[PDB]
């Protein structure tokens, strides 16, 4: 029944310039994925791991699912951590 | 099924006991709801007036009302017309009923957003994460078209076509535009238009709960001064011991 | 009406070793006369009309001035009702107070039966799709009872006339409530308040001024935390579901009501028969009144201390109040078979205390 | 183990040595009720009801305009740069 | 009340009704006893309590220990258990 | 009284003449007025210096007694299960009690060398004390500890500074707080009373 | 008993005790035997 519920303790952070304006026509989340891709490897062996058994099925059945949503999830939450720092 | 996963915690400046909203962001908010969201989504609480003096002045809001042409009638002869807009008019919706709405967006309703933030588990930072969390599909899961793969939405199916791309509009204090900066902002709107007096509740929350527990330090001295009166008595049995 | 009032309220004595659980009994019945007030207050601007009953709630807050405040108000402090009743209950299952003071608990049972009714009344009015969802499916667990249920709604469904009944209710029953709680104090004074130490004692004091300054100053802290929730929207006592338009052919993914109500919604849920699980609900209440007679159930003379303090096995009631938490977990829990199975280990321990309470 | 023990509780000696300390005849506070009763207010404002009645109404009247007064300046100092009047909106 | 036998009067002068419940309750104090008391504005009200803060807090700690903790601990334990399974059984029926 | 006395038969709770739960030792007076010297010839536990718990008089009741299922509390005194027409005779030799129907319902009062009138004068319930009754039961002198503080310590005696001042600077700081709180409920209640913000628009033109 | 007037507590005692009985044997019935 709220639009939002406060918090304690949030860490608000400081504006990082750029260096050239042209610099943020591009989404900042670029730079932030591939340290917090290699900070989740844990979970994308899980995953290449689990292709191969379901490419190998004689049938038709069987996804991966399971393992991609915690992957994709584990590197969301690591980019929270500093998106803001680059918007204003 | 099984429990969606929790969104993040993004550093959103009213989060706090003592903060209030970003205007600046709702400005531009505003902008990317008018030029993108509002083609599908209506807001049908909302009326322009609510934005004089809390978001724009009131000159510029009546320019964005009068760009619309909104139905308004009868005449004398009982018939309908048409007339620019005007302070007191409503946002426009886009389609007359649900049923109409369906049949242009392949049997989907794209849901009213008057009150978005307080209508689902844990609002803005749903809002944020859902906006930018398009993917393609995992293996071993085939979609049929009219669907897309989203990390954060309830069985991550969803028939909203992806709506923000870099580059697509030029607000006018100047900020660079970005997927990410167009997801903040329209989140930050949205969560005013949930409830403009969130601003107003706070800041008379601090005056009254600040009161209120001063007067309860100096009742709870009030009470000590009756209880140590027979905290500290005396009584003998027999005969009298102290004095 | 003035030498009542001094004798029950100035001059009446009291044991000097009362403390902070000896005034949720006041607590509860102040949160009655805020509701009262804010209650009438939204009356004068709600509409019962079905067709825009939800608009007339949104309209109230965003238009009127003042209007979030007695919203917000009178939405927590219905949550802090339920708090001070279970507090005040737990209190009397510690203490046996229902040994000497058995009208005082069947009065209060039926106090708690009144307010469990009108908070159900008044949770369908805003009309939104939890409002109409619950209520469609906690009057069908009362289908076993023949035609219970189609006249209370008078139609085929939980329709617009259901609502403008409602009203009326939710409306009346507060105001009953004021009477019994009249009979409550008639019955408690008849014998006089217990003590923690459970024994009799000729340490007395007078109510006024000594324990009226106790009273006060547990109503401050009540109203400023109150005031603080309600506010700043600290916790999350309300489900984001009823912010949306009725929909009678669209079922939401996750029905849950309110807190106050889950534990026993989960009781219901783990018992697959339908007939056997209201059978267990009228069990469990039946139980709370047979310990008005409790002196009655063995010839052994019972005492009011139950030795607690320092004891290794507990006591019944708080292995009790632990498997109710454990229930509001599962209740707001997705169904799932590992749920399912730990709720049932929980249901046993939550009915089995009950009953185990009329031994000794 | 004595704590929570019923077989062996009793309070250690650091506790009964604090029940014993002494402050008889010792004042700390005194120099604060000196000044408090030399203003004279007890004898012109709170020894009769009615105008102890005066001091209440007339008292809240005005403090609770300053306390308002002094969270709106705090509020706006925290605020700084967030609220509409100050960030003045260009046309284009 | 006060039983019966406590109940009875010395004096004969009529109960006033603002004293009705004060003589319902009426107890004899067998074998007499001595009482003082002192004014509350000739006491310090505030360093009493918390001169005896340190005795307080021990006796209400040490009884609530037992019968408080020892089954928080216990439905605390149960409750991580039960999550840990549901993890386990999900992976058992829905991953490959 | 409200309340009823729960005496009847019981196939569970035997009568108290069979058994008793309480120690059932008791010593017997030929005249009541004899204790009083018991009372001054005999030593108490309490006059005696102990300092660890370890130390404290072990009592001479036992803990073994009630049992059942569920039963969470162990141990207990007395009971009104109803007694029969003819009860057990208690056996004076070994201490047990005579009392009540163990008194009028038995032959426990004869006495082959007295006259009847006066062997019975000794068995009312004043006549009778358990064991160990001098050595244990307290009889305090105060309400008061002399381990613990009291009034003494705590007040305010020659050369201390008034204090009404300050006590009615209290209460009256108190009540300008909760009359401005309650300026304020009524203010809101009158603004909720009148116009709203979108009909006081429509009436501008 | 015999001086005073609680008269219907006793009868909602076995009334209550009645109706437990019966809602704890028509289970047994139905799960057990
Ligand atoms: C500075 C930097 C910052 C830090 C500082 C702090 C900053 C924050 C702000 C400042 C905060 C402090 C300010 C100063 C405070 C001064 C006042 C003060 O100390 O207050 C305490 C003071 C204590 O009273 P007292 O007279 O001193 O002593 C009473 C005795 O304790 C009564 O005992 P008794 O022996 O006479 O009676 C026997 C029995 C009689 O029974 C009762 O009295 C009733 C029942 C009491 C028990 C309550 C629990 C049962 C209810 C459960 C509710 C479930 C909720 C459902 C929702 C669940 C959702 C999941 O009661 C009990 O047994 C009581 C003992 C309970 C002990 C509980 C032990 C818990 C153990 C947990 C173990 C966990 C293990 C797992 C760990 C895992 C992680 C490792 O209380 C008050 O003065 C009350 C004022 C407020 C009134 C209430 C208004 C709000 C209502 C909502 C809250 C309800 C609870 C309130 C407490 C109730 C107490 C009975
Ligand atoms: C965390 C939140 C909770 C609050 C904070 C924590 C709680 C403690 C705070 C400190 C207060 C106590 C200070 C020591 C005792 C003072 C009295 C006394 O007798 O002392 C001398 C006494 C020995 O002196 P003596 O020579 O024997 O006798 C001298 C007297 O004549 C003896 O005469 P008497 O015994 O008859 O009494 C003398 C009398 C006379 O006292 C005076 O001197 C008169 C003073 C007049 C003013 C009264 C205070 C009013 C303040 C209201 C707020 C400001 C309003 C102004 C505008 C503000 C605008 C921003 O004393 C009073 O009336 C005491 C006044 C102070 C009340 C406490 C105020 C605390 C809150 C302050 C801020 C307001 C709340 C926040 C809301 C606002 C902001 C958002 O020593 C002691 O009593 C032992 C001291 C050790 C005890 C302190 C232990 C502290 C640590 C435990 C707490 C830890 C945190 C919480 C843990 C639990 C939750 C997790
Ligand atoms: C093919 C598979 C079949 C599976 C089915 C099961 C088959 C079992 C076959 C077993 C065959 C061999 C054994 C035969 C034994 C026969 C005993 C008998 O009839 O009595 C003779 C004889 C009868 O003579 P009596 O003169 O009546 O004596 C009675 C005593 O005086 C009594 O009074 P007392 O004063 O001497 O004793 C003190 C008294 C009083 O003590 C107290 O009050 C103290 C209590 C302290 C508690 C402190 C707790 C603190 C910690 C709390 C922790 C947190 C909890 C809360 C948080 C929760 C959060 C969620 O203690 C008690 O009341 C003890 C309570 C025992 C409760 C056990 C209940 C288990 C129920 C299991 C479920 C059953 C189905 C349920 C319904 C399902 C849906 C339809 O009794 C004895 O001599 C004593 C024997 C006692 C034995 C008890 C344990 C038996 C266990 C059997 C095995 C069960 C296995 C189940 C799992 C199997 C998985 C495959
Ligand atoms: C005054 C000074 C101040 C200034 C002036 C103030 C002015 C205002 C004052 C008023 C002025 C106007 C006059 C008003 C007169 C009102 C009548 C009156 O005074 O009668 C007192 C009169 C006592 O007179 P007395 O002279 O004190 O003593 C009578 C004898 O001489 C001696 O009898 P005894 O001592 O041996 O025993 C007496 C005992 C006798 O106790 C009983 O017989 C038990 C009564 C309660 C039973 C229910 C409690 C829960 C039990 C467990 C669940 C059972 C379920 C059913 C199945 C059972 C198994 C088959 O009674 C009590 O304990 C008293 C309880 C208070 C009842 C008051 C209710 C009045 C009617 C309104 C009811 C509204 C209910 C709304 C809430 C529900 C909404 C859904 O009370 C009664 O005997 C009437 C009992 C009525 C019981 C109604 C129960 C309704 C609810 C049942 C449960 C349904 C659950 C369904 C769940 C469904 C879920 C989907
Ligand atoms: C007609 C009534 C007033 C209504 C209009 C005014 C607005 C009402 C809001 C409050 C305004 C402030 C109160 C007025 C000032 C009173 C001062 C006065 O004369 O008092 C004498 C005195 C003043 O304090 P004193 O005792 O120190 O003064 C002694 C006398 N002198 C100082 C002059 C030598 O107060 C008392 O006698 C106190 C009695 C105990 C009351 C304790 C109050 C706490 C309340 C706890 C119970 C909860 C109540 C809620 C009930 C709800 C029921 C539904
Ligand atoms: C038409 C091309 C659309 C545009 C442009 C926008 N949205 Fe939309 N939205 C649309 C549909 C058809 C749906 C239904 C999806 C489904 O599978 O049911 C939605 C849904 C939403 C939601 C609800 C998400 C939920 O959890 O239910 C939100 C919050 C939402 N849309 C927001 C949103 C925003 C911010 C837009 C502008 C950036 C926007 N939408 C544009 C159709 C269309
Ligand atoms: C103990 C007393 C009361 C309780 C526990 C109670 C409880 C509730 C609850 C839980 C709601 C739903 C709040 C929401 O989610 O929006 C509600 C709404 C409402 N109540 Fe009460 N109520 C009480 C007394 C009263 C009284 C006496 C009246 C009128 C005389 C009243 C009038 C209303 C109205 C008009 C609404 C609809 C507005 C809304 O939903 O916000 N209430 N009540
Ligand atoms: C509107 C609801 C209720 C109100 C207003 C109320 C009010 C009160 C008050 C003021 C007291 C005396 C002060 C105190 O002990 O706290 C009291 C005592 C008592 N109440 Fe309640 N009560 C309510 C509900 C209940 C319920 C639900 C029960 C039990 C099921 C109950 C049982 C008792 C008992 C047994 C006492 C006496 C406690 C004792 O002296 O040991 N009451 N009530
Ligand atoms: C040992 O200590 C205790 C035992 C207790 N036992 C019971 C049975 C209850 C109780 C009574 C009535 C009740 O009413 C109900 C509302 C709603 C429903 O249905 C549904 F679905 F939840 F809405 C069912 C029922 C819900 C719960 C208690 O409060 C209770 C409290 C304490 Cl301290
Ligand atoms: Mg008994």
């Amino acid at each position: 029944s709220y639009p939002y519920y406060c918090e304690f303790f949030v860490k608000f952070p400081n504006y990082i310039p750029p260096k050239d304006p042209a610099e943020r026509l591009v989404d900042p989340r670029q730079k932030l994925e591939p340290g917090c891709t290699a900070r989740c490897s844990l979970w994308v062996n899980e995953y290449d791991a689990c292709t191969k058994r379901v490419r190998a099925r004689t049938d038709n059945k069987g996804n991966c699912s399971g393992q991609y949503e915690e992957l994709h999830v584990c590197i969301d939450r690591c980019v929270a951590k500093d998106i803001f720092k680059y918007l204003k | 099924e099984k429990e969606p996963p929790h969104p993040p915690s993004y550093p959103f400046w009213f989060k706090s006991l003592f903060h209030s909203h970003d205007i600046p962001s709702v400005r531009r908010g505003y902008e990317v709801y008018r030029k993108v969201c509002a083609t599908c989504h209506s807001m049908e609480q909302l009326h322009f007036r609510h934005l004089v003096g809390e978001v724009l002045p009131e000159k510029r809001v009546k320019q964005i009302a009068a760009e619309y042409d909104v139905t308004d009638g009868p005449n004398d002869q009982g018939e309908m017309y048409t007339r620019p807009g005007i302070l007191g008019d409503a946002f426009p919706s886009p389609y007359p009923n649900e049923e109409a709405a369906r049949y242009a967006n392949g049997g989907a309703y794209p849901p009213d957003l008057s009150l978005i933030t307080a209508a689902r588990h844990f609002g803005p930072d749903y809002l944020m994460a859902l906006l930018g969390g398009y993917r393609d599909p995992p293996e071993g899961v085939e979609l049929r078209p009219g669907l897309y793969w989203n990390v954060w939405f309830p069985g991550n199916a969803i028939a909203m076509p992806p709506p923000l791309m870099d580059e697509m509009i030029d607000y006018e204090d100047g900020t660079p535009c970005n997927i990410s900066q167009m997801s903040k902002d329209v989140v930050n709107f949205l969560t005013w238009a949930t409830e403009p007096t969130a601003d107003e509740r706070k800041l008379y929350g601090l005056k009254c709960v600040s009161a209120i527990a001063i007067g309860t330090v100096l009742m709870t001295l009030w009470w000590r001064f009756y209880w140590a009166m027979y905290a500290t008595r005396r009584i003998d049995f027999g005969k009298l011991k102290y004095l | 009406f003035m030498s009542l009032f001094r004798a029950h309220l100035v001059f009446y004595r009291c044991a000097l070793n009362l403390n902070s659980s000896y005034n949720f009994g006041f607590l509860v019945a102040m949160t009655f006369v805020l509701q009262i007030i804010t209650g009438i207050t939204l009356a004068f601007r709600y509409t019962s009309e079905a067709s825009c009953a939800f608009a007339s709630v949104q309209h109230l807050v965003r238009e009127v001035a003042a209007g979030w405040e007695f919203r917000m108000l009178h939405a927590t402090t219905a949550s802090f009702v339920f708090l001070c009743i279970l507090i005040h209950m737990t209190r009397g299952l510690y203490n046996w107070s229902y040994s000497y003071l058995t009208t005082a608990w069947m009065s209060g049972l039926v106090l708690y039966l009144l307010t469990i009714a009108t908070a159900f009344l008044g949770y369908v009015l805003p009309w939104g799709q939890m409002s109409f969802w619950g209520a469609t499916v906690i009057t069908n667990l009362l289908s076993p009872i023949p035609y219970l249920v189609p006249w209370l709604l008078g139609g085929y469904y939980v329709s617009d006339v259901t609502l403008k009944r409602f009203f009326v209710l939710h409306f009346i029953l507060p105001f009953i409530g004021c009477i019994i709680i009249v009979l409550h104090i008639f019955y408690l004074h008849l014998n006089g308040s217990s003590n923690p130490a459970g024994i009799d004692t000729a340490l007395k004091v007078a109510f006024y001024p000594h324990m009226l300054m106790t009273d006060a100053k547990c109503l401050s802290y009540l109203i400023g935390l109150i005031f603080l929730q309600a506010a700043f929207g600290l916790m999350e006592l309300s489900h984001p579901d009823n912010s949306i338009p009725v929909n009678r052919f669209v079922t939401p993914l996750h029905i849950v009501p309110e807190w106050y109500f889950l534990a026993y919604y989960a009781v219901l849920k783990v018992i697959p028969s339908k007939t056997g699980g209201l059978l267990v609900f009228m069990s469990s209440l039946i139980n709370l009144g047979l310990l008005s007679e409790i002196r009655a159930l063995n010839t052994r003379m019972l005492i009011r201390q139950q030795f607690m303090t320092r004891n290794v096995v507990s006591g019944w009631v708080i292995i009790w109040v632990y498997s109710m938490i454990f229930l509001i977990i599962i209740g707001s829990a997705i169904p799932q078979a590992t749920y399912i199975l730990y709720g049932r280990l929980a249901t046993i321990l939550y009915l089995t205390t009950g009953l185990v309470l009329c031994l000794y | 183990i004595r704590f929570g023990n019923p077989w062996r509780d009793d309070y250690p000696e650091w506790i009964w040595k604090s029940l014993r300390v002494s402050r008889k005849d010792k004042d700390m506070f005194a120099p604060f009720f000196k000044l408090l009763n030399a203003t004279k207010l007890y004898e012109y404002c709170l020894k009769d009801n009615r105008r102890y009645c005066m001091f209440v109404m007339g008292v809240g009247l005005v403090s609770s305009w300053m306390w308002s007064e002094w969270w709106n300046s705090v509020w706006r100092r925290i605020n700084k740069g967030k609220l509409y009047n100050d960030v003045p909106y260009v046309y284009p | 009340g006060a039983p019966k036998f406590e109940r009875k009067m010395l004096g004969s002068y009529p109960v006033s009704p603002e004293f009705e419940m004060v003589w319902r309750d009426r107890l004899t104090a067998h074998g007499g006893y001595i009482q003082q008391t002192i004014s509350p504005y000739q006491l310090k009200f505030i360093y009493p309590f918390w001169h005896t803060f340190f005795a307080r807090c021990w006796c209400k700690c040490s009884a609530y220990a037992w019968p408080w903790v020892w089954p928080g601990l216990i439905t605390f334990g149960l409750v991580k258990k039960m999550n840990h399974d549901v993890e386990e059984d999900i992976r058992d029926h829905y991953w490959y | 009284s409200v309340h009823s006395h729960n005496i009847r038969p019981d196939k569970h709770e035997l009568p108290a003449s069979e058994v008793p739960l309480y120690y059932n030792r008791f010593d017997q007076a030929d005249h009541p007025s004899l204790w009083q010297l018991e009372e001054e010839q005999q030593r108490k536990h309490l006059d005696q210096e102990v300092t660890d718990v370890s130390q404290l008089v072990e009592p001479v009741s036992s803990p073994h007694q009630t049992e059942g299922w569920f039963k969470r509390l162990r141990y207990w005194h007395y009971k009104e299960t109803a007694e029969p027409t003819f009860p057990r005779t208690p056996d004076l030799s070994k201490g047990e009690l005579a009392a009540g129907a163990t008194v009028t319902r038995t032959s426990v009062w004869h006495d082959p060398n007295e006259p009847a009138i006066v062997s019975v004068s000794r068995f009312a319930p004043d006549n009778f004390r358990a064991v160990g009754f001098a050595e244990n039961v307290p009889n305090p002198e105060s309400t008061n500890s002399d381990s613990h503080p009291d009034f003494r310590e705590y007040r305010l005696g020659p050369g201390s500074v008034d204090r009404r001042p300050f006590v009615y600077f209290m209460s009256a700081s108190y009540f300008f707080i909760t009359a401005s709180m309650m300026r304020s409920f009524l203010c809101k209640w009158v603004h909720y009373w009148w116009v709203s913000r979108d009909m006081l628009a429509a009436g501008t033109t | 008993s015999y001086g005073n007037g609680t008269v219907l507590m006793p009868i909602v005692r076995r009334v209550f005790i009645g109706a437990l009985v019966g809602i704890y044997a028509y289970a047994a019935t139905d799960v057990v035997l």
